[PDB]
């Protein structure tokens, strides 16, 4: 388990991180449009992992 | 709305349903006779 | 999302992805090789139940990355089978 | 740190020019692909 | 044998592991994996990657 655990919790923190230097942005709006682009995925790994 | 998505839950019912039926009782009438026991001897 | 809310990208938007995210596929990875770690060696005697598990996933690691990030699909796969033709 | 300029170098030359480099062949990694399922 | 001399498997198992099982497990494992990347993606070349 440990495994397929962090690395879900990895995705969603780095990805803020990216936006925070790719468009220069620590907000909370930042996180917010960044699962814009995560959460798509986030529920469908859940689906087939599954 | 969207085709997809919709048809990916009626595939689920195409298993399910279908795998049931490699999965459960095919026979007759179901239980209805309260049930009950029996005893028996005999003094030849 | 590339390919769609934003541009095209006919190869430049599975390129432009990784572009910006081979981060995460190396960070998990990574971290998740060495969680295993303790497992295929370093023990060995309590139970040998964790060489059994851990082996076959370092294994099935350094070949899920070293790969897919890489050379053989995960890039190759998208362009013929969503581009090439419809 | 180097770490972090070290990193950016293999990303971005090394790896994703390299990356430009594989998805213009394709032919000969199908048939890497395929002798791997060998 | 000679007559009157059957057999029966005493008695291991009943149906195996990586023998039988493994298979039909792995067949639907795939059958769902498809149909649920393309609950949340619509084509035909995303599952296949």
């Amino acid at each position: 388990a440990i495994g397929l655990l962090v690395d879900d919790a990895i995705v969603v923190v780095e990805n803020v991180e990216r936006v925070m230097a790719e468009e220069g942005l620590p907000p909370k709006e930042a996180t917010r449009k960044s699962m814009g682009q995560i959460q798509g995925a986030l529920v469908g790994i859940a689906m087939v992992l599954s | 709305d969207r085709p997809i998505f919709a048809w990916v839950i009626a595939i689920i019912i195409m298993l399910a349903g279908g795998l049931a039926i490699l999965k459960l009782p095919v026979a007759q009438y179901p239980t209805i006779a309260p049930p009950a026991v029996t005893i028996s001897a005999s003094y030849p | 999302d590339l390919m769609d809310k934003e541009g095209k990208g006919l190869i430049e938007a599975t390129l432009d992805a990784v572009r910006m995210r081979l981060r995460p596929i190396l960070m998990t990875s990574l971290a998740f090789i060495l969680g295993v770690m303790p497992l295929v060696i370093s023990t060995g005697a309590g139970s040998g139940a964790q060489n059994a598990v851990g082996t076959g996933v370092m294994g099935g690691m350094v070949t899920a990355t070293v790969l897919a990030i890489f050379f053989v699909p995960v890039f190759f796969v998208v362009v013929r089978r969503r581009f090439s033709r419809k | 740190f180097g770490w972090f300029n070290r990193m950016f170098e293999k990303s971005t030359h090394h790896y994703t020019d390299s990356v430009g480099g594989i998805l213009r062949s394709t032919g000969r990694y199908l048939v890497l692909y395929l002798i791997i399922v060998v | 044998l000679p007559t009157g001399v059957g057999y029966d498997w005493t008695g291991s198992y009943q149906e195996r592991l990586s023998g039988n099982q493994a298979p039909s497990l792995y067949a639907i494992s795939l059958i769902v994996v498809f149909l649920c990347l393309a609950a949340l993606y619509e084509s035909w070349s995303i599952p296949f990657s």
